[PDB]
């Protein structure tokens, strides 16, 4: 039984599998960024930072249509988040964020380590969700 | 004088005798007196009224203002055999049995909303082509950005809505994997855009159409208009000992109807169906309402159907030797199916109608504005949001000066 | 030379289209003509269905007797029955419906057929009005003594209220099937997603396809940065 | 750029006023197709509507009450009467403020005020049309009788006007456009 | 439930029980007829068939 | 912030309404946005006048003209 909900969950695969593809360069490049070119990866990290947040701005419109009211529970604190790790920092204003070419500065490399390791563990458990509540509807 | 049992016909303005008050009982008269040897005297009550012994004045009122005092014995015309009627009347065996009947008013074409363009695809599917317009507008954008660009999001929300109107591109992408995903868009556009033509060529073929008031348990539950019916009579008496609860709160919005409770005259409330016709549903009994709609306006229609069984039979006051010829003879009709052929001649006489009218007649018209009158307003709707851009757009170049 | 591919193709393409949105006009504008069966003269025409009822009942006897004319037809195919068209009880009867498929029709009682689409396999309908109208009695043997106390409990029963409180006791608990018709009387006659499905699938796995293509090209393109086509051409 | 600004003023103001917006030709047919008289027919209009047929005498009537299809058309169009009226705002906005011009940003934004009334005069006309086949398809098919609704000249004065702002809403830009270039 | 055949059998079914004289008061789904009403006695009507 | 005349928006308005193409292709999102429902408007129309003239056909294709008594004993209207 194909309802629109169902489809909801078979779009977010599409694109959340990107998402974890988004923060594959999170770690990667913090990789390079730990065995070294600083402004290489400047150029490089400020660019997707709008796609990989705004495509999670798109799911709680998404499932709101849906009105699937638990899975927008199980992704509004990121929201919050991705909307509280926005707003306080561009105030450098080149295109974005994420930089702030002079990143060498500590205490900021590993609060953003932090975050390399919280969006590829959110990202993926919450892949195998969507595939979860996909196959629940899918067949109900 | 009624509906096809007794009428005066106005061929008494010439004939005289019989023929001044005729119809199907009228025949009934004959046949019956084929057994009972007793002739016929057509007078029609002048206080016809049906009613009963009145309420808290224990007058009958009527035909039993004429039956049960004695000014008439034989009582062939529609009477209902009520149990208090029971105790005033030793009947005979009823004729036919009726229900209590629902008179629609035959279902006329709906308005069309402002959104009936929409109409022929779901309310899932306009939903699900948004977010499938917006999942391909940006898969063409991850595609293109992390490959080697004019496809930003701005363009790929161009290129995706470029194609679902079928208007084309001149972005046309470039890749392999982002010509993949503008590939399988186009045959999801060539199959949508041709389920809706191919929908919107059924709607206005074959038009079935919805009695919404069918069915009369939710008659009294989906309360939505007005439950109008006959006058004193069987009708009411029935609902007014209503015990089954389902017909209770249909008999208390009835008890808290306004202004029409009852009104009067099974001619007027076919006619108050007839003019009104938004809400008035004239809650008559069965028989009476297959002659109506069968007549010729083929204006009216039964929805529902028979919710009581209540019978025709003679009523003779409470002893009244007639009727032990009375009702002998009635087996002797009903058995031999003379009543039966009675029911067959006389409501086979008008001109038929129902879907006997509805041949090989349909003439199917132009659209109106109104069947798309909401794409104007999306239109002209949509021009002011562009509008009201502009402003935006060109108020943040001067104050970005 | 190169327009013509360019120039019949145009025409092929608008042929292929022009007659896809017309079948689908014509399954859409076919399948909506059918009017399902809804009263007993429109199934006196329709000899596709099967119509039997119980054998030796009352019902039996009344499409024999009466002669309204459309019933007259109606025994008429029921008199010639291939097979069988009485069942001989009505359990067996509501079976027959249940194993032709939307094949055999089966006559019976009102009061006996609402009760018979309240049960569990919800597969059943009271299609149309009463084709007549009669009343179940409680019997008595041809002049007895037990007549009239019966008889004077029956008037009795009613006035009290008691035998249409019966009327309910069995029967109003009695969805437990779970009457679905009440969520149903919409008839909604849009395509749903359910017509249009495999297009979103060719639609999403258009899409998982193309992330593929998009990552396969990636790597190919960092792993080129780490006569030889013309002979890895000739071998194939 | 004047002259379709002067012209666009008096044409709805004479639609506006006038009663010969929709006719109707209510009457009846009998067999040998021996059709009708007049049997109802009026004319009408946006705020005065006069009978002519059905009583002859012209009831020009300040619609609130009766003076039976009729005044049910009339509660319709008084849900599309204040669109022509919208239409006639800006249109005078948009004409005094293209003189002031005259006398920049203040011709430009005049062709702003054409448009805005023209938009409103496209809905006006929409849901002005949009209640009669409302009202026609309430009245119940029937083989005696018949409706002949009919857009009168009232049309003319009010649709040709939507022209005349539409003209005098490009030509207020191209104002703009040879006045900004001189600065 | 009841009926009439050949010579008459007599009246097979629940008024075989009940007017071959098997039994007293047949409360039952027994449907008021006339070919019924001229053999054996029945109630008021109790519900509307 | 050229491209468009008054002359030139007319050609791409009739050129959406005929669903054909048109090199024009306005850019901007206040200009967009009128060639994104005016694609949407020349959705509808165009699909209902392939409709109802897919309506006329296929019902006075329907009416079958009275060839038997019998079918003149239903046909009442004659
Ligand atoms: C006014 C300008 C147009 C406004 C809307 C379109 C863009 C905004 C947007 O929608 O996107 C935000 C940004 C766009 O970035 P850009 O530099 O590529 O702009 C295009 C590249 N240029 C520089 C050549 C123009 O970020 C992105 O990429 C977004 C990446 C995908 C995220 C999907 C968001 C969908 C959410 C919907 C619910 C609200
Ligand atoms: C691929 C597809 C992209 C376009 C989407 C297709 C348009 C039809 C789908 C749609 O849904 O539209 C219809 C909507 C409402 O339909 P509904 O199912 O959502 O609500 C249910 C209906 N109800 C309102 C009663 C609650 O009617 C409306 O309100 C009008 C809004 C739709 C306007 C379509 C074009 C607008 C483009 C805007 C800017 C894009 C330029 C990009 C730069
Ligand atoms: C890009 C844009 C994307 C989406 C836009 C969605 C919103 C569009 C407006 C929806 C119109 C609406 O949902 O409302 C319709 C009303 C109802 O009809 P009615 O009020 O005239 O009464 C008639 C009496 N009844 C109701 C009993 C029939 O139509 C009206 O209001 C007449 C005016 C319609 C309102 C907006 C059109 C232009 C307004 C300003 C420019
Ligand atoms: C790494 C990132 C992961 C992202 C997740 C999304 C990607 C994968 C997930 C897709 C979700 C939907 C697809 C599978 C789930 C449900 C499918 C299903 O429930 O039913 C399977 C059928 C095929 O099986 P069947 O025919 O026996 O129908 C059986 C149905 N019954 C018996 C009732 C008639 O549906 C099918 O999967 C149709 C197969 C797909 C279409 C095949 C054609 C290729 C389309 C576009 C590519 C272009 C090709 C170029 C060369
Ligand atoms: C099948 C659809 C795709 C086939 C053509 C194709 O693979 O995509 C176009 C190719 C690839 O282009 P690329 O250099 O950008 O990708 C390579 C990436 N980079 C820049 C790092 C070198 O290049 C081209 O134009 C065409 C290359 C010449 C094709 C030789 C063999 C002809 C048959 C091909 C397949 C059979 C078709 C008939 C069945
Ligand atoms: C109406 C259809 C035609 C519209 C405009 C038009 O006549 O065709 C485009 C014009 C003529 O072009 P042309 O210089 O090649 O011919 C002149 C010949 N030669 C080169 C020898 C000088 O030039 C253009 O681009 C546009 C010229 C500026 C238009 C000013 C007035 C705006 C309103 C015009 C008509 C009203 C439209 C709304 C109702
Ligand atoms: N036969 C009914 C007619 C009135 C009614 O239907 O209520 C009676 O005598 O009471
Ligand atoms: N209760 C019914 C059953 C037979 C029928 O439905 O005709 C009877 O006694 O006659």
């Amino acid at each position: 039984a194909f309802t629109f909900a169902a489809f909801c969950y078979m779009l977010t695969l599409v694109l959340c599998a990107s998402l974890i593809f988004f923060v594959i360069w999170h770690i990667i490049a913090f990789d390079e960024l730990r065995t070294d070119n600083i402004e290489r990866i400047c150029c490089l990290l400020r660019k997707l930072v709008v796609p990989e947040y705004s495509i999670h701005g798109l799911f709680c419109l998404m499932f709101l249509c849906a009105a699937e009211w638990v899975t927008l529970g199980l992704n509004i604190p990121l929201l919050f988040y991705h909307l509280w790790r926005y707003f306080h920092r561009p105030a450098d204003g080149s295109e974005v964020m994420y930089d702030a070419v002079s990143i060498m500065n500590a205490d900021i490399l590993n609060y953003c380590q932090k975050e390399s390791w919280c969006k590829l563990a959110f990202y993926l458990l919450s892949f195998f969700y969507y595939l979860y509540s996909m196959v629940y509807t899918l067949v109900s | 004088l009624e509906s096809p049992y007794v009428m005066m016909k106005k061929n008494h303005e010439m004939l005289e005798g019989n023929e001044r008050y005729e119809g199907y009982c009228v025949d009934l008269a004959a046949e019956i007196a084929k057994h009972c040897g007793f002739k016929y005297k057509l007078t029609i009550v002048g206080d016809g009224k049906y009613g009963a012994r009145d309420a808290d004045t224990k007058i009958w009122n009527g035909m039993v203002g004429e039956l049960v005092y004695g000014k008439a014995d034989i009582a062939i015309a529609p009477l209902t055999i009520t149990l208090v009627r029971e105790e005033v009347i030793d009947f005979s065996k009823p004729f036919m049995s009726l229900g209590i009947s629902i008179m629609i008013k035959k279902p006329q074409k709906s308005k069309p909303g402002v959104f009936s363009f929409l109409d022929p695809l779901a309310y899932e599917i306009w939903m699900c082509i948004v977010f499938a317009y917006i999942g391909v507008s940006v898969v063409l954008f991850l595609v293109s950005r992390f490959s080697p660009n004019e496809f930003g999001i701005f363009n790929s929300l161009w290129f995706s809505l470029g194609a679902f109107m079928q208007q084309g591109c001149d972005i046309s992408p470039r890749s392999l994997s982002g010509r993949i995903v503008g590939g399988v868009w186009w045959f999801f556009t060539l199959i949508i855009i041709s389920s809706y033509t191919a929908n919107l060529a059924a709607f206005l073929t074959v038009e079935r159409m919805v009695s919404p008031i069918e069915s009369a348990e939710d008659l009294s539950k989906q309360t939505e208009i007005a439950y109008g019916t006959l006058d004193s009579g069987s009708t009411k008496e029935f609902f007014r000992r209503s015990k089954i609860a389902v017909f209770d709160k249909m008999w208390t919005y009835m008890r808290s109807a306004e202004p029409s409770v009852f009104v009067r005259t099974t001619a007027e409330g076919v006619a108050r169906v007839r003019k009104s016709k938004g809400k008035y549903a004239y809650l008559l009994e069965s028989t009476m309402n297959e002659y109506i709609e069968q007549r010729k306006p083929c204006d009216t229609m039964k929805v529902g159907g028979n919710l009581d069984s209540k019978g025709y039979g003679i009523a003779t006051p409470k002893g009244s030797s007639l009727g032990t010829p009375v009702n002998l003879a009635v087996l002797k009709l009903s058995e031999q199916g003379v009543l039966d052929k009675l029911k067959n001649k006389w409501w086979y006489d008008k001109g038929e109608c129902g879907a006997k009218d509805s041949g090989s007649k349909e003439k199917t018209s132009a659209l109106s504005l109104s069947n798309v009158a909401g794409v104007f307003y999306i239109l002209v709707g949509g021009l002011g949001l562009a509008m009201l851009v502009a402003l935006i757009e060109f108020c943040y170049k001067s104050r970005a000066e | 030379s190169g327009r013509i591919v360019g120039g019949v193709w145009w025409f092929f393409t608008l042929i292929i289209i022009s007659s896809y949105t017309a079948n689908l006009a014509a399954f859409l504008t076919v399948e909506r003509m059918v009017s399902p069966i809804e009263s007993a003269e429109d199934l006196s025409k329709q000899t596709e269905i099967a119509y039997g009822t119980l054998d030796s009942g009352s019902t039996k006897e009344f499409f024999r007797r009466s002669k309204i004319a459309v019933f007259d037809k109606m025994w008429t195919y029921m008199r010639s029955a291939e097979p069988s068209v009485f069942v001989r009880t009505t359990a067996e009867g509501v079976a027959r419906v249940r194993k032709s498929k939307g094949k055999y029709a089966y006559l019976l009682e009102s009061t006996m057929n609402e009760y018979i689409e309240q049960r569990k396999p919800c597969d059943t309908m009271k299609v149309g009005g009463n084709l007549d109208s009669k009343g179940y009695g409680i019997a008595t043997p041809k002049g007895s003594s037990l007549g009239t106390p019966v008889n004077l409990a029956v008037l009795k029963l009613s006035e009290q209220g008691v035998l249409d409180k019966l009327k309910n006791k069995w029967w109003y608990d009695k969805g437990e099937c779970g009457a679905k018709d009440s969520g149903s009387k919409e008839k909604t006659s849009a395509l749903s997603l359910s017509n249009v499905a495999g297009v979103f699938y060719i639609l999403v796995g258009g899409l998982g396809l193309a992330m593929l293509v998009a990552l396969i090209e990636f790597c190919y393109k960092s792993r080129a940065e780490a006569a030889c086509g013309r002979k890895a051409l000739t071998l194939l | 750029s004047s002259v379709f600004a002067v012209c666009g003023l008096g044409l709805l103001g004479i639609a506006v006023s006038t009663d010969y917006w929709l006719y109707l030709e209510e009457g009846i047919i009998l067999p040998q197709n021996q059709s009708t008289e007049v049997k109802m027919s009026l004319h009408s209009g946006l705020w005065r509507v006069c009978f002519l047929a059905g009583e002859e005498r012209g009831r020009c009537f300040t619609i609130e009450y009766v003076m039976e299809s009729t005044v049910n058309v009339l509660k319709m169009i008084r849900s599309a009467t204040p669109f022509p009226l919208v239409s006639l705002f800006f249109m005078f906005i948009g004409f005094i403020l293209s003189n002031i011009g005259h006398i920049t940003i203040l011709a430009f934004v005049s062709g702003i005020f054409f448009i805005l009334s023209g938009l409103s005069l496209v809905v006006g006309l929409v849901l002005y049309i949009s209640s009669i086949n409302d009202e026609m398809l309430n009245r119940t098919k029937d083989a005696e009788t018949y409706f002949n609704y009919k857009y009168g000249w009232s049309f003319a004065f009010a649709a040709i006007s939507f022209l005349l702002t539409e003209s005098a809403g490009v030509m207020s830009v191209y104002l703009f456009m040879k006045r900004y270039t001189a600065e």
